[PDB]
RNA sequence: GAGCCGGUAGCGGGCGUGGAUCCCUGGAUGUCCGAAUGGGGGAACCCGGCCGGCGGGAACGCCGGUCACCGCGCUUUUUGCGCGGGGGGAACCUGGGGAACUGAAACAUCUCAGUACCCAGAGGAGAGGAAAGAGAAAUCGACUCCCUGAGUAGCGGCGAGCGAAAGGGGACCAGCCUAAACCGUCCGGCUUGUCCGGGCGGGGUCGUGGGGCCCUCGGACACCGAAUCCCCAGCCUAGCCGAAGCUGUUGGGAAGCAGCGCCAGAGAGGGUGAAAGCCCCGUAGGCGAAAGGUGGGGGGAUAGGUGAGGGUACCCGAGUACCCCGUGGUUCGUGGAGCCAUGGGGGAAUCUGGGCGGACCACCGCCUAAGGCUAAGUACUCCGGGUGACCGAUAGCGCACCAGUACCGUGAGGGAAAGGUGAAAAGAACCCCGGGAGGGGAGUGAAAUAGAGCCUGAAACCGUGGGCUUACAAGCAGUCAC
RNA sequence: UGAGUAACGAUAAAGAGGGUGAGAAUCCCUCUCGCCGUAAGCCCAAGGGUUCCUACGCAAUGGUCGUCAGCGUAGGGUUAGGCGGGACCUAAGGUGAAGCCGAAAGGCGUAGCCGAAGGGCAGCCGGUUAAUAUUCCGGCCCUUCCCGCAGGUGCGAUGG
């Protein structure tokens, strides 16, 4: 999946392989194949509760930058999920 | 025609009229009773009468 | 809607075939038809009774539904078409140069 | 909606000789319960109701002509008068 | 404006100029199932909460109301209340996925083809859209669609194949709102601050670069103006008016033939016993809406918008540009491979910035990315209308007809056959043989070999009658002679 | 065309008298004969959906005939607190708050809910109709629920 802050599925772009010199050709044999995008979760605090996140390996710190935004935040109201969701 | 009469004497059952209109319903729908029992039996009955009756309670019901 | 037509039961003459000429009043007039029964049109018909109710029904010679495009209405001649001239409240057919 | 529960006398043989007893029967709406059945009849001949019977009656299938069709079905209902009353109107 | 209680006659019984049936508009009522939504479930059934009612009615039953889930917002968590979603639509549209046969005369790159099909979503369209454009003109100026450019330029086991763009001709025509600097205020937090942050308001939107703040101009009533709002015209959802012929004759029946005559802003077409401008319905021309719908086309208002100079360098969309690895798009199959896009890694700048003009470098040009919206010109035909060197019942849609039926299949799904008396029912009283069917006579009709799956009624096929011929004959059945 | 040909679906089997009727080997009755009898009899479940009963009727359906019928037209016929199912329980399975997964569609899943020919639950004998019957009736017997009373006691649950 994709799911955070991320904002990135998952490209089906195939991988062709091949045979050849290029000082001399280059040849062939083709099939689409899926790319993944590299993903970790990320548990963090945010006022009382923690909180996960699916995101993906290059937006790890706009994670961060997040909880740091809310701060400036009014939140509690045993919100678990609600959190996150709340939290932009 | 018969309507223009039947019809006037309705906002006219406005006297009492909400719960007026209701109990004549009622009788209204038992006049009809005596008649599809007395149609059964069948040498008793000449149509119409239950037609025109069963449209009266309808516009009647309003 | 439309099927309306010529005259209603009234004077008409017959311009048909086997009654051409002839006159009368008409009876009865079938718009789900468009014909119009007269005092022309006459067959026999030879059947014993219609519904098995009563038992005798008549030998009626009664008069054929004649199609509505072989009369025409008359008024002071010989019967004109049918104009229509609107009073000063409602409207009522002229015929070629009178009323009614 | 009150004289819309009972529907026509049932007449027959067997619906006749229930008038011997206290047990008059007519046909009623299909979607008809004994209580309401009860409730209605009562209110409708003035009479106490002590026991209601009630049953369908699948409608048979005619058909006209090439046309192939059915009959509607209907609840058939047998009431039990209280001993001693009577429905005169049935007593025809 | 005279009839009417559908197709549908009959038994039975009613209604209409106190203006019915019927047609147009709005409203009412609308069982149960279905997104299906109180809960259940083997759709069309079953069981229940709360509130009010009905019965003697507390047990039972019924009636009215109400109670799914999800998103967004007020609700302080709360529990609430409020607006929205859900499902369907022939084709058309966009987005996420995405074949093989076949072609290459085998086959793997390649092709078929980003087609078929699956999925989500949009809507009377959808997408796209105001230049980090194109590309060689010190030129053009959003997007879309058509013509052309062009079978060009290219791509290609340089095979088979595939196949652009600019430019020109047309249709249509429209541009806009935000982010940020800075200013104000509401709330939170905390290392109380000349702060951090979140929300709300002002401000601001550009490539002759624009914006912010400061100073000078005078800063202005004016000037522009909606794609939002109001009204109106028009239009659609019923209708109405509408010219002019009569006689004779053949005939079952004239609309034919003959006589004389008439209208025409109308001699389109349909019907009437056959062949009709003038009999009927129409057609030409013209008339029409209380109510619903539509409606800048016309008219009006509001939102919104519009200037010069000087100085300061504050701002001008980030895991982005940018380079690398893996790919997709494009005419581009790794090719000298740029451009647009992006899964992984590294990772800036704010105009002395940054992208591009086919590797790269220089020079000279073009253009301002990483927020968003936008009518028309375009596509489609479920639906209504019009028209045909389109069909005429083995054709034409599978269905002219009670067809997605009968029937077949567990099911997905397959899928027929079947139209015509006659001008009129005048559909054959009554008698005759017969249990009936079905006949014969009578009668209707122009016609009954038009008698009822009845117009015409072909062929194979079955039959009665008649003519010629055949039982000592050898055969593609004919042919020639007598 | 084959062709009035093969066949007419178990070798348990027939005969006769009477009646009905337009018509009878074929329908009705009677007598005789034969077949089945752990079934070829009776009762229940599934499936089937009026084929049940009665009146009228024979064109077609019936491998013949047909007055007959499972066939046509029409009328009637199925009665429950205790039988069976449901307003009870849970099984495999299914579904599915929470939770997890997946390009979309979707996949998995605790509680819970659904799910029975299992657990649980109050009726027996006889009569009656052309046609129903633990269903109507008769006799005898029982269950749950609401209200009131009398007596009794800490009563009280999806928790143990
Ligand atoms: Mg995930
Ligand atoms: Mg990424
Ligand atoms: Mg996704
Ligand atoms: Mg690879
Ligand atoms: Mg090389
Ligand atoms: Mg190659
Ligand atoms: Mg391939
Ligand atoms: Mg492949
Ligand atoms: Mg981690
Ligand atoms: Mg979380
Ligand atoms: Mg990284
Ligand atoms: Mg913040
Ligand atoms: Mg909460
Ligand atoms: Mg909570
Ligand atoms: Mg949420
Ligand atoms: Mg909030
Ligand atoms: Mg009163
Ligand atoms: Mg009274
Ligand atoms: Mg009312
Ligand atoms: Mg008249
Ligand atoms: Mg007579
Ligand atoms: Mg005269
Ligand atoms: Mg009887
Ligand atoms: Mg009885
Ligand atoms: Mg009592
Ligand atoms: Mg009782
Ligand atoms: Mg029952
Ligand atoms: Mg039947
Ligand atoms: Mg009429
Ligand atoms: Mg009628
Ligand atoms: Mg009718
Ligand atoms: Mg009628
Ligand atoms: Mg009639
Ligand atoms: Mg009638
Ligand atoms: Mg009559
Ligand atoms: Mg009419
Ligand atoms: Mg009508
Ligand atoms: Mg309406
Ligand atoms: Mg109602
Ligand atoms: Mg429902
Ligand atoms: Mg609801
Ligand atoms: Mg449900
Ligand atoms: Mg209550
Ligand atoms: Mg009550
Ligand atoms: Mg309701
Ligand atoms: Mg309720
Ligand atoms: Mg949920
Ligand atoms: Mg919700
Ligand atoms: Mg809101
Ligand atoms: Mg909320
Ligand atoms: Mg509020
Ligand atoms: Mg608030
Ligand atoms: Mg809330
Ligand atoms: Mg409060
Ligand atoms: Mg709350
Ligand atoms: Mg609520
Ligand atoms: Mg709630
Ligand atoms: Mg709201
Ligand atoms: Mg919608
Ligand atoms: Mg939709
Ligand atoms: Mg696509
Ligand atoms: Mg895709
Ligand atoms: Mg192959
Ligand atoms: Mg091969
Ligand atoms: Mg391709
Ligand atoms: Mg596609
Ligand atoms: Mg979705
Ligand atoms: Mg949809
Ligand atoms: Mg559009
Ligand atoms: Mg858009
Ligand atoms: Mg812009
Ligand atoms: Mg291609
Ligand atoms: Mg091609
Ligand atoms: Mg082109
Ligand atoms: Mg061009
Ligand atoms: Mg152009
Ligand atoms: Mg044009
Ligand atoms: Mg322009
Ligand atoms: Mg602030
Ligand atoms: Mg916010
Ligand atoms: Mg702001
Ligand atoms: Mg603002
Ligand atoms: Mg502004
Ligand atoms: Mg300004
Ligand atoms: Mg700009
Ligand atoms: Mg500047
Ligand atoms: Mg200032
Ligand atoms: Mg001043
Ligand atoms: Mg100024
Ligand atoms: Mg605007
Ligand atoms: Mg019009
Ligand atoms: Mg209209
Ligand atoms: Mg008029
Ligand atoms: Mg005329
Ligand atoms: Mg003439
Ligand atoms: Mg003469
Ligand atoms: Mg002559
Ligand atoms: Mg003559
Ligand atoms: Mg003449
Ligand atoms: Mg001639
Ligand atoms: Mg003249
Ligand atoms: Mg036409
Ligand atoms: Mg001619
Ligand atoms: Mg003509
Ligand atoms: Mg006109
Ligand atoms: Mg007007
Ligand atoms: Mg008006
Ligand atoms: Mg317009
Ligand atoms: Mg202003
Ligand atoms: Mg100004
Ligand atoms: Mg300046
Ligand atoms: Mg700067
Ligand atoms: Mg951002
Ligand atoms: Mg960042
Ligand atoms: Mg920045
Ligand atoms: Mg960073
Ligand atoms: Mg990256
Ligand atoms: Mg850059
Ligand atoms: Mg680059
Ligand atoms: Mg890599
Ligand atoms: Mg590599
Ligand atoms: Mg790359
Ligand atoms: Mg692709
Ligand atoms: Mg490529
Ligand atoms: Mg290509
Ligand atoms: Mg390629
Ligand atoms: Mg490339
Ligand atoms: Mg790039
Ligand atoms: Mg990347
Ligand atoms: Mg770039
Ligand atoms: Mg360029
Ligand atoms: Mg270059
Ligand atoms: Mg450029
Ligand atoms: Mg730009
Ligand atoms: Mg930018
Ligand atoms: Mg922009
Ligand atoms: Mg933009
Ligand atoms: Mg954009
Ligand atoms: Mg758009
Ligand atoms: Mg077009
Ligand atoms: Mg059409
Ligand atoms: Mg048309
Ligand atoms: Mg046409
Ligand atoms: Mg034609
Ligand atoms: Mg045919
Ligand atoms: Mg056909
Ligand atoms: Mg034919
Ligand atoms: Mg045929
Ligand atoms: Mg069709
Ligand atoms: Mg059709
Ligand atoms: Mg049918
Ligand atoms: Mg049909
Ligand atoms: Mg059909
Ligand atoms: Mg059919
Ligand atoms: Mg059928
Ligand atoms: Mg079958
Ligand atoms: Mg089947
Ligand atoms: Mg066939
Ligand atoms: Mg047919
Ligand atoms: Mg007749
Ligand atoms: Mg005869
Ligand atoms: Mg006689
Ligand atoms: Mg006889
Ligand atoms: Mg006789
Ligand atoms: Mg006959
Ligand atoms: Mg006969
Ligand atoms: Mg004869
Ligand atoms: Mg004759
Ligand atoms: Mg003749
Ligand atoms: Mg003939
Ligand atoms: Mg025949
Ligand atoms: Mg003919
Ligand atoms: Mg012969
Ligand atoms: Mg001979
Ligand atoms: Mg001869
Ligand atoms: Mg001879
Ligand atoms: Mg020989
Ligand atoms: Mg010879
Ligand atoms: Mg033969
Ligand atoms: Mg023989
Ligand atoms: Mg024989
Ligand atoms: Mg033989
Ligand atoms: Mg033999
Ligand atoms: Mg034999
Ligand atoms: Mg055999
Ligand atoms: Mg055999
Ligand atoms: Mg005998
Ligand atoms: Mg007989
Ligand atoms: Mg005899
Ligand atoms: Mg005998
Ligand atoms: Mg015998
Ligand atoms: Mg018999
Ligand atoms: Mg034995
Ligand atoms: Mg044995
Ligand atoms: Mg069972
Ligand atoms: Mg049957
Ligand atoms: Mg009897
Ligand atoms: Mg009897
Ligand atoms: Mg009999
Ligand atoms: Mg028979
Ligand atoms: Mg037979
Ligand atoms: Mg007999
Ligand atoms: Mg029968
Ligand atoms: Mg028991
Ligand atoms: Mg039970
Ligand atoms: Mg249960
Ligand atoms: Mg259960
Ligand atoms: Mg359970
Ligand atoms: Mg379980
Ligand atoms: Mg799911
Ligand atoms: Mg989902
Ligand atoms: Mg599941
Ligand atoms: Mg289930
Ligand atoms: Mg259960
Ligand atoms: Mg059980
Ligand atoms: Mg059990
Ligand atoms: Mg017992
Ligand atoms: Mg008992
Ligand atoms: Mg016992
Ligand atoms: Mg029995
Ligand atoms: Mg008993
Ligand atoms: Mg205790
Ligand atoms: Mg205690
Ligand atoms: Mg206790």
């Amino acid at each position: 999946s994709g799911k955070r802050p991320i904002v990135a599925n998952s490209i089906q772009r195939r991988g062709k392989a091949k045979r050849e010199g290029g000082v001399g050709k280059k040849t062939t044999g083709i099939s689409k194949r899926r790319q993944y995008p590299n993903l970790q979760k990320v548990r963090v605090r945010v006022a009382g509760q923690e909180i996960t996140f699916r995101v993906a390996a290059s937006h790890i710190p706009k994670v961060y930058e997040l909880v740091e935004r809310a701060k400036g935040l009014r939140l509690e109201g045993l919100s678990p999920k609600e959190i996150k969701k709340e939290l932009l | 025609m018969k309507l223009s009469e039947v019809r006037k004497q309705l906002e006219e059952a406005r006297k009492l009229s909400p719960v007026e209109l209701e109990k004549l319903v009622r009788e209204k729908k038992r006049e009809l009773m005596e008649l599809r029992f007395q149609a059964s039996i069948g040498q008793l009955s000449q149509n119409h009468k239950i037609r025109d009756l069963k449209r009266q309670i309808a516009r009647l019901l309003t | 809607r439309v099927k309306m037509h010529v005259k209603k039961g009234d004077t008409v003459l017959v311009a048909s075939g086997k009654y051409k000429g002839r006159v009368g009043k008409v009876k009865e007039v079938l718009p789900k038809k468009y014909a119009v029964i007269v005092e022309g049109v006459n067959i026999v018909k030879k059947a014993v009774r219609v519904s098995p109710k009563y038992p005798q029904g008549g030998f009626i010679e009664k008069e054929a539904p004649l199609h509505a495009s072989k009369v025409r209405p008359i008024c002071p001649a010989c019967g004109k078409p049918t104009r229509v001239r609107k009073k000063f409240l409602e409207n009522g057919k002229k015929i070629r140069v009178c009323a009614k | 909606t009150a004289y819309d529960v009972i529907l026509a006398p049932v007449l027959s043989e067997k619906a006749y000789a229930g008038f011997a007893e206290g047990k008059y029967t007519f046909w009623v709406h299909p979607k008809a319960t004994k209580t309401e059945i009860k409730n209605a009849v009562e209110t409708a001949f003035k009479v106490k109701v002590v026991k209601v019977n009630t049953l369908h009656v699948r409608g048979k299938k005619k058909r006209l002509g090439r046309y192939l069709g059915k009959r509607p079905d209907r609840k058939k209902a047998i009431v039990q008068v209280a001993p001693g009353q009577k429905i005169e109107a049935l007593e025809g």
